[PDB]
């Protein structure tokens, strides 16, 4: 009898990295009793398995693994279907269509017995044909099952599946002796981020196109959270970075590289910290600095403490006294490989259920890493309460509330930074028994920190602040941060003579008491 | 021994048996297969081959119970002989197949995990849990065909037990108005009186936090009975926890009963355990005064 | 290695296979071969109906056509040419026959202008000089839809057109009068139409 | 080549996406780098998309471009719309399978694609009406057989409303914004629109 | 530069004349792109299209350099009655988030 594994196949020219558990797993499972020899199977009397699934986020590698198994083995060429190629408008066409594709296995089964060869059926995005039950659909799903696995015993397929939604999937085609051999194929780590930047990078290395100041390690390591698609992705670019300088001594260095570090999906935002922090940050009093020292805290906490994975704690302000943008800036200082803001003006004409989804969303997706921080804010803009009545969205306060106190899967932690104006509401709401804490942001409250934060911003000159102090300080005042820069700009518009007039008017006009 | 294989495999169906069967054998042939990374070889080992039982065992509740249960006092042990005491009820009577029973205590009393530990200690072959965990968005017809499925799945035993958590939020209560969803509570009420097919038993159990709502509802004459959770109530409890935990060294220790032994309290150990946390995390030397500080700040209002 | 899909002219098959094959005996079941634009076809006969023996005798066909375990071809004989489904070879002719195929089909579920204002955007370009209007090259106007409930009105504007411009006299087509009991030949009417346009154009030019 | 007004926007693609096909054969095959495999286009009706799509098509000698309107490619009855988007693809195929790495590269220019393409519905029972023709679509695109000898254009309206795996390294990873013009790209568009009547001479002096 | 956000409200009593006002000053104001969004082509409508429509004028408004808009009567976009009163969220919800969010960067 023949062989089933080609002489020439090594592990190492597969060309997959990263998956070393998953393949030992794989192949311990589904091939280790069809290269044993047969007389002892002969004398175990057992079936071989029959079908393995594969399932996981985008860009991890599971077609690429499809076809690899495909090419490993010393069967003939597979039959290949591509997605939903098979179904069709007449009745009974499409189950004609499922019963062609086992015909010449039922032909050498009956022909030959137990001397017959190997074959192998792929099925691409297999989701769309196989949904739970409860007609046209039902009929194509109850063909493929009788045809699998019928009155009629066979001995010589096995049948590999590829999904991104596994849990839409029928139960009935999932259980043992059947599709039982289940993997997942996660985001890798950095010891497989540097294995598959080997794999992606050794025939330039052979010809001595690559600079010997490149430090494959320093690339390891600035590139978390990546996946195997942005690392070839990354190389590419590279490879096209460097051939554009010359539009035969070419060579690749660090420079193209930094130069070329793509957005990951799974990563950190930029443009998101330049549109939420628009006038960055001016120290003007003590409370910021508290503030800060706070969130460090919080921080410290989350990232070294095994017995409390989900914490909790909204912060509140009085309008204008600006909560978001402290909320980013801690965001930022966390310093953790995800990051992302779920904000309302993203959701403008949505319904209930749309918002719900897109917050399981972010949620779930979040879930995948092993830090991540979330920012929620405006969450009174998020129910969609006004005072009269009052009137809310009661769908959307339960989804929250349960949300609140979910665990991640084991040994995953997140952060949660939420963002309010009115506290008092949120108090009657039940809301504030599922946050762990609570911090106050304060308005400005004297004339000194007025003085402090006028020559920090530095618009008006020395005589006018001198002329500013005279009247400010003879009482308190009342003012936040947006408005006084919103005053600020109103007031720079008129002529120079009247200014200091006008500004002091307009603080006049605007107190009101605390 | 097959005996042992047998009582270990409780509600195993025979494809599930057959597949036990063919992992082990997969399992105890692959030891022999040495080099498939390199190049596929076979030994002159696989004469000697054999099935052992550490392969059976390979072959062959901590997402809830995430901290454990400490015996800090005697209630712990009164609930956990009422719950033995219903249990065995359950199990020996013939006039009487279903029966109810309701867990009432203050918030954050740690009573989901309570409920859990019994069901565990029953023994029975089937428990099963449900939970808002997996009906997120759902709407109100949706959540009806999931209970109907859970309840009617457990009619196919000899032996059931249930468990419903977090009734509050199960019918997404609001004391505003006040305003819930009343299919939920209609299916729930028409739910709990409806006895299996002769010979067979089922228990429930539920957990809530607001006993006063449910009152207002005319819910609580569907119950058999009621078990109450008391809170954490004294300085020398509060020691007894804090020296089971294992945290605060005897120094530390001194100073804190100097003070709260002069005291009553009122706390859920939830809280207690996030409070530790966060006063762990400042520097060695300002620890025992931020968790006095702490303390003093949580408030009682009994 | 022959197949094509392009159709083709079938009754001139049939009258072909009624003159290579006159006087054969034929029977149900028998497999021969036949060639015609120098490609060669396989087949198989599956059905045999007589002629009703009045037909013999000279009378009208009550239509009793016995169906027979053996016939004979005679210079009247008729022959059908049904297709294998999996197949490309398009076919037509008219009589080489095509049951009509009553077979279901599942669904998919689930789910003006002032007639001056018209000479401006349709007229103003073909009334100039060729000289300048090819100087900027603009674009015509070729096809207008009218619309609206029946009545004569819609054909009296027409004849208005006809009228108003130095036009040929009209030519008017009422209906799917080009569909011919000659498929194929419902094409050739069209071909027909615009022989005296390209001429013209062919001719005068400009 | 008559568009003017957006030579940053086509010097940046020349510069991402088609440095490898003017580069010599074999240095490239040195490299071992695969080719870019499509680009999206989004913006203002009416700012000369169409025209662009063409120009690229006919800089690398391709042959004769696919178009085809989004709308029409969807069916009224079952199963058709992924019968017609795979048609598509049968030219390339074949010549593929014909001439190994030799045969010639292939055309596809989508329209107003965002109205086949959207997020597929993750909950259960709340799923999308037309989830099968983007899971047609993301099996042709990139599936176990590899084709080598075609690239795919996309023009759009809404980003934010088209599927996320539309958008992964391995599809589409290129993307550029055609935004209205300024007063030099006036100047430029007058120029080349007035240039026949300037060659025949009707352009006035007093204009 | 640091603010380019800036809102304001006319108010008086009935048949004062804010529209013709309103209108004035957008004449006067001379930038290149002028949008007028009222209720009176909206006759009809129900709420989400309503909200449709506003959306789709304000994604308009993003693309152009330098923009402004006049909204003329609040009070019907709303439809608000006395009894009750009862009104439709949905719309206050699209103007109050929409009174906030910047464009993109220097515009
Ligand atoms: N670990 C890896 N080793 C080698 N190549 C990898 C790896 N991970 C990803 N790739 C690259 O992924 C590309 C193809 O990804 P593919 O689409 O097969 O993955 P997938 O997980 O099935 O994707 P999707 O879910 O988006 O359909 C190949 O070009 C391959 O080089
Ligand atoms: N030290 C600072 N603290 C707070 N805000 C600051 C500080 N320095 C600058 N700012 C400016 O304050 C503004 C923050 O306003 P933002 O829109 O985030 O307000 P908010 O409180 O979140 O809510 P709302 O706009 O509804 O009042 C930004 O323009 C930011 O640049
Ligand atoms: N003796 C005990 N009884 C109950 N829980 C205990 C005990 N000892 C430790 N714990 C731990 O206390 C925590 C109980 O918290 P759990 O989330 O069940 O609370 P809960 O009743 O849902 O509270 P709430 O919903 O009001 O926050 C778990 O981590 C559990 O392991
Ligand atoms: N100087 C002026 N001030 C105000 N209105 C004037 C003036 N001169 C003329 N008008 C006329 O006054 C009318 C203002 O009526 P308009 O309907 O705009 O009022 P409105 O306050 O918007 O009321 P409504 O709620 O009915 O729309 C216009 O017809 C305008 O031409
Ligand atoms: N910058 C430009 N240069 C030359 N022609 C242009 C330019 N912008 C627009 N056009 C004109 O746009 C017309 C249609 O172009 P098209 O790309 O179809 O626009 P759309 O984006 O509406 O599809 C063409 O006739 C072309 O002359």
């Amino acid at each position: 009898r023949q062989s089933i594994i080609n002489p020439d196949w090594n592990f190492e020219k597969m060309g997959i990295g990263g998956l070393d558990k998953e393949f030992s797993d794989i192949f311990r499972r589904a091939f280790a009793s069809r290269v044993f020899p047969p007389e002892i199977v002969e004398q175990m009397g057992c079936k071989h398995v029959k079908g393995i699934l594969l399932y996981g986020p985008p860009g991890c590698g599971k077609t690429l693994l499809a076809r690899q198994i495909g090419k490993m083995l010393n069967a003939r060429e597979p039959k290949v279907v591509n997605g939903p190629e098979i179904l069709n408008k007449y009745v009974g066409e499409s189950e004609a269509n499922i019963r062609k594709l086992f015909a010449d296995a039922e032909e050498e089964q009956r022909r030959l017995g137990a001397n017959s060869g190997l074959h192998i059926i792929i099925f691409d995005e297999i989701d769309a044909i196989c949904k739970q039950r409860g007609g046209v659909h039902d009929t194509v799903v109850n063909q493929l099952l009788s045809k699998i696995d019928g009155v009629e015993q066979l001995n010589n397929i096995l049948v590999i599946g590829m999904t991104n939604r596994p849990d839409l999937i029928d139960e009935a085609l999932l259980r043992p002796g059947r599709l039982e051999v289940k993997m997942e194929i996660g985001l890798p780590d950095e010891k497989g981020r540097l294995q598959i930047l080997h794999i992606h990078t050794a025939r330039m290395r052979g010809h001595q196109l690559l600079s010997a100041d490149v430090d494959i390690k320093e690339l390891a390591v600035e590139t978390k959270n990546f996946s195997g698609a942005e690392l070839e992705g990354l190389v590419r670019a590279a490879q096209s970075t460097a051939m554009n300088r010359h539009i035969e001594s070419l060579q690749v260095t660090r420079g193209d590289f930094l130069a070329s570090l793509i957005k990951p999906a799974f990563g950190t935002n930029q443009e998101d910290y330049a549109s939420y922090i628009m006038n960055g940050i001016i120290k003007w009093g003590d409370p910021v600095t508290r503030v800060l020292d706070d969130g460090e805290l919080l921080v410290q906490q989350t990232k070294n403490s095994d017995r409390t994975p989900l914490v909790s704690v909204l912060l509140e302000g009085p309008p204008h006294s600006g909560k978001t943008a402290l909320a980013a800036k801690i965001a930022e200082e966390s310093n953790f490989p995800f990051i992302k803001i779920c904000s309302p003006d993203k959701m403008i004409g949505f319904s209930e259920t749309a918002k719900c989804q897109a917050m399981k969303k972010i949620f779930d997706d979040a879930y995948k890493s092993q830090l991540s921080c979330v920012v929620v804010d405006d969450i009174e803009r998020l129910l969609d309460y006004v005072p009269i009545g009052p009137r809310f969205s009661n769908l959307v306060l339960q989804a929250l509330l349960v949300l609140l106190k979910k665990a991640p899967p084991q040994g995953r932690k997140l952060l949660i930074i939420g963002t309010t104006s009115r506290k008092d509401v949120l108090q009657e709401m039940e809301m504030l028994n599922a946050f762990s804490t609570t911090i106050h942001v304060p308005n400005i409250a004297t004339g000194e920190q007025l003085l402090e934060a006028l020559e920090l911003l530095g618009n008006f000159k020395d005589k006018e602040r001198t002329t500013i102090a005279q009247q400010v300080k003879g009482k308190k005042v009342w003012i936040g941060i947006k408005k006084l820069l919103m005053l600020i700009e109103m007031s720079l518009q008129m002529d120079p003579e009247y200014r200091v007039r006008k500004f002091l008017a307009l603080l006049r006009e605007e107190g009101a008491s605390p | 021994d097959i005996k042992e294989l047998a009582v270990e495999t409780k509600n195993f169906s025979g494809a599930e048996l057959e597949g036990l069967v063919r992992a082990a054998q997969s399992t105890a042939m692959n030891r022999h297969i040495k080099a498939s990374t390199k190049v596929e070889v076979d030994m002159e080992k696989a004469e000697s081959l054999q099935v052992t039982r550490g392969d059976f065992l390979a072959s062959l509740y901590a997402s809830y119970i995430m901290n454990g249960i400490i015996k800090w006092g005697d209630p712990v042990t009164r609930v956990l002989d009422d719950g033995e005491l219903l249990v065995q009820q359950t199990k020996n009577s013939d006039r009487t197949p279903l029966v109810s029973v309701l867990l009432e205590g203050p918030p954050h009393s740690g009573k989901t995990a309570l409920a859990a530990k019994i069901a565990e200690e029953s023994n029975f072959p089937f428990i099963k849990i449900c939970s808002p965990d997996k009906m997120i968005g759902f709407s109100e017809t949706a959540k009806c065909q999931a209970m109907k499925k859970i309840f009617d799945d457990a009619y196919k035993s000899q032996l059931s037990c249930v468990v419903v958590d977090d009734i509050e939020r199960l019918l997404d209560y609001v004391p505003i108005g006040p305003r819930f969803s009343n299919l939920v509570l209609q299916a729930l009420l028409v739910l709990l009186k409806k006895a299996p097919p002769q010979g067979r038993k089922l228990l429930i159990i539920g957990t809530t936090s607001r006993k006063d709502v449910l009152q207002e509802m005319e819910m609580l004459n569907a119950f058999s009975t009621t078990i109450h959770v008391p809170n954490i109530a004294t300085g020398e409890q509060l020691l007894e926890a804090l020296e089971l935990l294992g945290n605060f060294k005897d120094k530390e220790r001194t100073t804190i009963a100097q003070q709260v032994k002069g005291k009553k309290v009122w706390i859920g150990i939830k809280k207690l355990l996030m409070l530790i946390e966060m006063s762990l995390q400042m520097d060695p030397e300002y620890r025992v005064r931020k968790f006095l500080a702490l303390l003093r700040e949580e408030g009682a209002s009994p | 290695k022959n197949i094509d899909s392009n159709p083709y002219d079938t009754d001139k098959m049939a009258a072909e296979f009624i003159q290579q094959f006159n006087n054969q005996a034929f029977s149900v079941g028998q497999q021969l071969v036949f060639s015609f634009n120098d490609k060669l076809f396989g087949l198989l006969v599956k059905d045999i109906e007589a002629m009703d023996p009045s037909i013999l005798k000279g009378e009208p066909a009550s239509g009793k056509r016995q169906k027979i375990e053996v016939g004979l071809v005679v210079g009247n004989s008729q022959v059908a040419f049904e297709k294998a489904e999996n197949s490309s070879l398009n076919l037509i002719g008219k009589a080489k026959t095509k049951e009509n195929r009553q077979s279901i089909i599942n669904p998919d579920w689930n789910f003006d202008k002032e007639f001056s204002d018209i000479f401006r955007r349709a007229f103003a370009s073909r009334v100039f000089p060729p000289e300048i209007v090819e100087q900027m090259g603009c674009k015509h106007v070729k096809g207008i839809l009218l619309y609206g409930p029946p009545g004569c009105g819609k054909t009296l504007l027409a004849r208005q057109i006809g009228k108003m411009l130095n036009a040929r006299e009209p030519k008017v087509v009422n209906g799917p009068e080009i569909l011919n009991k000659y498929v194929g030949e419902s094409e050739a009417n069209i071909r027909k139409l615009f022989a005296d346009a390209e001429e013209e154009q062919r001719r005068l030019g400009a | 080549m008559g568009i003017g007004g957006l030579d940053k926007e086509f010097s940046d693609i020349f510069r991402r996406a088609f440095a490898s096909r003017v580069f010599p054969p074999e240095i490239v095959e040195q490299m071992g780098c695969k080719h870019v495999k499509g680009i999206l286009l989004y913006g203002p009706p009416g700012c000369g998309k169409t025209l662009l799509a063409r120009q690229i098509g006919k800089m690398l000698n391709a042959r004769e471009p696919k178009v085809v309107n989004g709308p029409e490619i969807l069916n009224k009855y079952v199963g058709e719309s992924e019968a017609n988007i795979r048609k598509l693809f049968a030219d390339a195929e074949e010549e593929q399978r014909r001439l190994g790495a030799n045969s010639g590269l292939h055309i596809i220019i989508f329209d107003e694609i965002d109205a086949i393409c959207k997020q597929r519905g993750s909950m259960a029972g709340s799923t999308g009406v037309h989830d099968t023709v983007v899971n047609q679509l993301l099996s042709k695109i990139d599936g176990v057989e590899q084709l080598n000898n075609i690239l795919v254009i996309g023009m759009t309206n809404r980003p934010d409303l088209i599927d996320e795996a539309l958008l992964r390294p391995g599809r589409l990873e290129v993307k550029m914004e055609i935004g209205l013009p300024d007063e030099k790209g006036r100047l430029q568009i007058l120029h080349i629109h007035t240039a026949r009547m300037r060659g025949h001479q009707l352009l006035s002096a007093d204009v």
